[PDB]
RNA sequence: CACUGACAGGGAACGUGAGCUGGGUUUAGACCGUCGUGAGACAGGUUGGUUUUACCCUACUUAGCUGGAAAUUGCGAGAAAAAGAUUAUCCGUGCAAAGCGGAGCGGUGGGUAGUACUUGGUACGCUCAUCACC
RNA sequence: UUAAUGAGAUUCCCUCUGUCCCGAGUUACUAUCUAGCGAAACGACAGUCAAGGGAACGGACUUGAAGGGCUAAGCGGGGA
RNA sequence: GAUGUGGCCUGGAGGUUAGGACGAAGCUUAUGGCGUGAGCCUAAGAUGGACCGGCCUCUAGUGCAGAUCUUGGUUGGCGUAGCAAAGAUCUAACGGAGAUAUACUCAACAUGCAACGUUGGAUACUGGAGCGGGGAAGGAUUUCGUGCCAACGGCACUCGUA
RNA sequence: AAGUUUGAAAAGCACUUUGGAAAGAGAGUGAAAUAGAACCUGAAGUCGUGACAAAGACAAUGGAAGUACCUCCAUUUCAAG
């Protein structure tokens, strides 16, 4: 939504700074779909603002064929007398996640609508989110603690591209360029990181001794 | 209970809704797949329909009982004055679709192009593109053009040019419009840099139809059908009429549904708009790409018929007039009436069948009158049948007294 | 006694008509459109409606009337051209103008400030229907009141 | 009986009468057989016998106008966006290493001679002419 | 049993044809838009669907799916 | 379904005690207060204009949401359905309040429309089993002249069997 | 079917101005014209107008508990209290 000229005029008249609300960014790679949705819905009802990234890397238990058949069963539901009114079946992974969350909220009530409107979802990590701070995970909903390793599992983007999503290659190319850029920058910052590490290692000789003793006693040596 | 006897349903459900088209021009909804190996080239052109006629040719088709024999085929004539290129656009891919990056405008534009931004051009201040025109030539405007061309080079995957028609060159008296028609034409072939180079070379210049299409290929046609207003179910959908003794009228559908579902379904035929729909039509073979009459008067003369004549029939195309520019001759019919603007597009389907690969050589083109039952091919032929008439005798007796 | 009072009585003119034999629903729409207008503008509009170059917008009592382009200037798609109501409202405006002149005010400065149309008592005729039935055929007349004030430049 | 590759079976208030038709069935008239003293009867035959209303809501088909992200409010600030004295020179480069760079020459009208284009209308070289930016 | 007669009931043949294959074009009066005039019937409240259970065929109840507001011409699925 | 209630309310009678032109009854309400409730009481009327409240006894044609209830009045549908058999009018002048009806600016069009009686002219219809001319039954002033145009002549009227 | 029940008294609206007229705007009588001729009082239902409150599609109405804004209402307190 483009801001209106009245908003721009008011912001100029007030002369304030650039405001950003408190937002949590969740990296959804290798998370269990239902458990992540169940946690996110409760936090939205408690009043947080949440953005999820990398929705194409969610996981579902079972084989890809079984999960694809479940989706096709969903797709065949259709209002016979007028399909422009019947259920709308979204095929992108972020829309799949949003529907799963919407089903765990009181959608008809306004409170539920506010909670649902406080969530934003993406495939991959977009450039307006990349630099906003460290991402988070949900420990009670991660695959390596939720599934027994010997069983098969599904990857949501792979399931979605066979039922109709048509942007898998675009997302893959974008993620490749993203990871290359971030890696080059990380390597470029190594001299700075090492200089700060050395400075902390060496200030222990120039500080007073009785402070160093307190550091050692509390285990910060 | 099941129906006693069965038949296929009436009408195609993939052409719904039967509503009026959003615009009057034909617009290509998709372009043929880009093959980076080829040389960069344009993929469409705009033309105007001017009547139809018929031709004679010999057929080259082994195995057919018509092999090496003469057939008569009806054709459509479409007038094609050159288009002018005024801008360049580029698109980038996103997880939600294609997005426009920017536009590079030409340094000068035509009055006919600029008329397209007004409803009353004559009684206005006529200031379109004046600020852009003066800003684009300073030091900063050049920098901005360089920036946007570099953004095309870095991030674009699709390149299109903005082009428009030339009604002043069309010179037709029944096409009332004076503001140009504008459309994007995609550039296919080569790499992104080669596409940009071609599009920048042909900026502010004009393009002929013969540089987009060749004589014996095929094309797709995008256009809007003729309108008929509100139509009843018998004409709109082709359902059967009821018996003579039916109370309350015969041109109806007798039963519009069962008790359950307690609803009327979207599959039942009802009265409404018919015509004025957009359609894309598939394999139209080009039979002739004709030069302008001012350049070559013998437009309809063939190798077998040595009579000198033009493509315009005696008495003119009914409701249209004379064809004065370059033109294209297509086999068969196209949607829409005379005087409507249509889009030719390079084909999508495979072009490997024998009928599509055949080479076409015309032997006779008909130029008799389309008013009545025309029986003369030229005015000289008519003058040979009738000798001098009374009007001529009077003219030659009153133009000699002086 | 009108349902509203002018702010300054000395700079105002009144007019009224009772049991007028014009349709209440047509006169309602015809009179309500001039409410905020200057007097000369209202008179020009009525002349142009008689000439059929502009229309009266029908906003409340408009169930299944025709659509017209001349309603676009009022933000509507439905309007008509009721001549019987228009001529009666022209007469009422002339009376109010005469009252203002006699009080010594300048008619080129008056602004209409109050307009109100009401249903009056009905008259009865009858119509004859199939199988020997008789059914009502009634007339619906109206009361109209208005006042205008001098604007202060 | 004939054609065909083929002449499968079913459901939708035994789909479908303000959609039709009205041959049958199911009023009053009349004839026959059987039955009944009789008036009359027959899950027996026969012939003749008014098919009413939509302008309301929804559904469906097409056809117009118009608000709106706190889905009409809060001032309640989230860009599939750019990167930097806290987003306050310009290109090039990899969120590099280096390398550039910062009167003039633009929009308009007047002469002046050649060219290009589908050939009446636009550009282009000089030349003043008013406005310009920097 | 019967010639003649019948707005009586039945079957076949010739002629003929928009009854039909299979629909198309045209006219006059409507409908449609305007000026004037101006009713009735009906009217608990209302009026988007799927499945469930229920006086075992829901607009209102349970769980899901939809649904921005206001309008013109039609139409006969539902309003048992 | 039974019963109780110094339980509530309405018209009239016997007693008693009060109020009213410094405003009775009736009516109106984002007028509060009291009562579990039926209800009672106060406030304001920029409402009204002559009667009437409490308490104890007596008396009854004594309390309404519905009966396809009775009578009066309203109302959505609705400016909707429609006002489509009997072919048809046009033109000028005169008449009439029925016009050629205007704020700036503006020659005239784009800002007073629509409709009427009479005379002349034109064009058609009835077509002698006639929208011709006389009578019976039935009706009873509808007949004639001058005016008038509120109602009536399902549109209109300067006209009329009004 | 239908109270003629305007007012104490017709004192039943002279005169000016707009209009073809009906009427309107002023002026006047009367204690009162929101007592102006079928004229005391003048309810409900329905409708017009001005101001204000909001408000998606959740039919509307309804219960409970708060809050925002208003309040021609009531009551209590203002200094030793
Ligand atoms: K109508
Ligand atoms: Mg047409
Ligand atoms: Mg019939
Ligand atoms: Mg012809
Ligand atoms: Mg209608
Ligand atoms: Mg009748
Ligand atoms: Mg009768
Ligand atoms: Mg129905
Ligand atoms: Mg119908
Ligand atoms: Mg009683
Ligand atoms: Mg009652
Ligand atoms: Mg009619
Ligand atoms: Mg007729
Ligand atoms: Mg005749
Ligand atoms: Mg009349
Ligand atoms: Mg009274
Ligand atoms: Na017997
Ligand atoms: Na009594």
């Amino acid at each position: 939504a483009f801001p209106s000229r009245k908003d721009a005029f008011r912001a100029q008249r007030k002369g304030a700074k650039k405001h950003r609300p408190e937002i949590i960014v969740i990296d959804l790679k290798d998370h269990v779909l239902g458990r992540a949705a169940a946690v996110v819905a409760k936090q939205l009802l408690l009043g947080k603002k949440i953005t999820v990234v990398r929705c194409e890397q969610l996981n579902i238990a079972g084989t890809e064929i079984r999960n694809k058949i479940k989706y096709l069963q969903y797709l065949r539901k259709r209002k016979l007398t007028n399909p422009t009114k019947g259920p709308f079946h979204h095929r992108a992974p972020s829309d799949v996640f949003v529907r799963t969350v919407r089903s765990m909220l009181p959608r008809y009530t306004k409170r539920g609508m506010k909670a649902l409107n406080s969530l934003v979802a993406y495939e991959g990590i977009p450039p307006n989110v990349v630099r906003t701070g460290g991402r988070v995970v949900i420990p009670r909903a991660q695959r390596h603690v939720c599934y027994r390793s010997e069983r098969p599992y599904t990857v949501l983007g792979n399931m979605c591209k066979h039922v109709g999503w048509k942007y898998s290659d675009v997302v893959a190319n974008l993620e490749k360029a993203r990871v290359e850029k971030a890696s080059r920058h990380h390597e470029k910052q190594a001299k700075l990181r090492d200089a700060w590490k050395s400075a902390r290692k060496e200030a222990l000789a120039k500080m007073p001794k009785h402070n160093v003793e307190v550091l050692k006693k509390f285990g910060y040596a | 209970s099941h129906c006693k006897f069965e038949h296929p349903r009436h009408g195609h459900l993939g052409f719904l809704p039967r509503k009026r088209s959003r615009q009057i021009r034909g617009r290509a909804r998709a372009f043929p797949k880009d093959d980076a190996t080829q040389k960069p080239h344009l993929t469409s052109f705009m033309v105007f329909k001017a009547g139809m006629t018929h031709i004679v040719r010999d057929v080259d088709r082994p195995g057919s009982k018509v092999n090496k024999k003469e057939v008569v085929e009806p054709v459509t004539i479409l007038e094609a004055p050159p288009m002018v290129i005024v801008g360049i656009v580029g698109y980038r891919q996103t997880p939600v679709g294609l997005k426009t990056i920017g536009t590079v405008w030409a340094h000068h534009t035509s009055v006919e192009f600029r008329r397209r931004y007004y409803k009353n051009w004559k009684q206005s201040a006529q200031l379109a593109f004046s600020r852009q025109k003066q800003f684009a030539n300073t030091k900063e405007g050049k920098v901005a053009e360089a920036r946007t061309l570099n953004a095309f080079a870095k991030k674009a995957s699709v390149i299109r040019v903005i082009a428009h028609t030339q009604l002043r060159k069309l010179r037709n008296h029944r096409v009332g419009v004076k503001k140009a028609h504008v459309q994007e034409i995609q550039v296919n072939g080569g790499s992104v840099a080669a596409k940009i180079a071609l599009a920048k070379s042909l900026l502010e210049k004009e393009v002929r139809v013969d540089s987009v299409f060749q004589q014996s290929e095929a094309c797709d046609v995008c256009s809007v059908t003729k309108g008929h207003g509100t139509e009843g179910v018998v004409k709109r959908w082709g359902v059967a009429c009821l018996p003579r003794k039916t109370h309350r009228g015969l041109r109806k559908v007798a039963c519009i549904g069962a008790w359950h579902p307690a609803r009327v379904m979207y599959t039942v035929a009802r009265a409404g708009q018919h015509g004025y729909h957009h359609r894309t039509q598939l394999n139209k073979k080009i039979y002739q790409i004709g030069r302008s009459v001012a350049v070559e008067p013998n437009q309809a003369t063939t190798t077998y018929d040595l009579t000198a004549k033009t493509i315009t029939p005696m008495g003119g195309f009914v409701g249209y007039g004379t064809v004065r520019n370059d033109y294209v001759m297509l086999k068969g019919s196209v949607s829409g009436p005379r005087r409507r603007v249509m889009t030719l597009r390079r084909p999508m389907a495979p072009q490997t069948s024998r009928q599509l690969k055949e080479k076409i050589v015309l032997k006779f083109i008909d130029t008799s009158s389309k008013i009545g039952h025309g029986r003369f091919q030229t005015k000289k032929e008519k003058n040979q049948w009738f000798g001098p008439l009374k009007k001529d005798r009077i003219r030659r007796e009153e133009r000699l007294r002086k | 006694h009108y349902s509203r009072k002018p702010q300054v009585s000395s700079k105002s003119a009144k007019a009224k008509v009772s049991d007028l034999r014009c349709h209440y629903k047509n006169t309602f729409e015809t009179a309500n459109v001039i409410n905020g207008m200057p007097l000369r503008k209202a008179q020009q509009l009525y002349r142009q409606v008689l000439a059929k170059t502009r229309c009266i917008p029908f906003k409340r009592y408009n169930g299944k009337i025709g659509r017209t382009a001349q309603a676009k200037e009022w933000g509507q798609t439905k309007g008509r051209w009721p001549r019987k109501s228009v001529v009666a409202m022209m007469s009422l405006l002339k009376n109010a103008e005469a009252n203002a002149i006699e009080k010594g005010l300048d008619p080129n400065q008056m602004v209409i400030k109050h307009v109100q149309v009401d249903q009056a008592a009905r008259m009865r005729r009858r119509t004859y229907r199939a199988h020997g039935r008789i059914t009502p055929y009634m007339c619906s007349p109206c009361h109209v009141q208005l006042f205008m004030s001098e604007k202060k430049e």
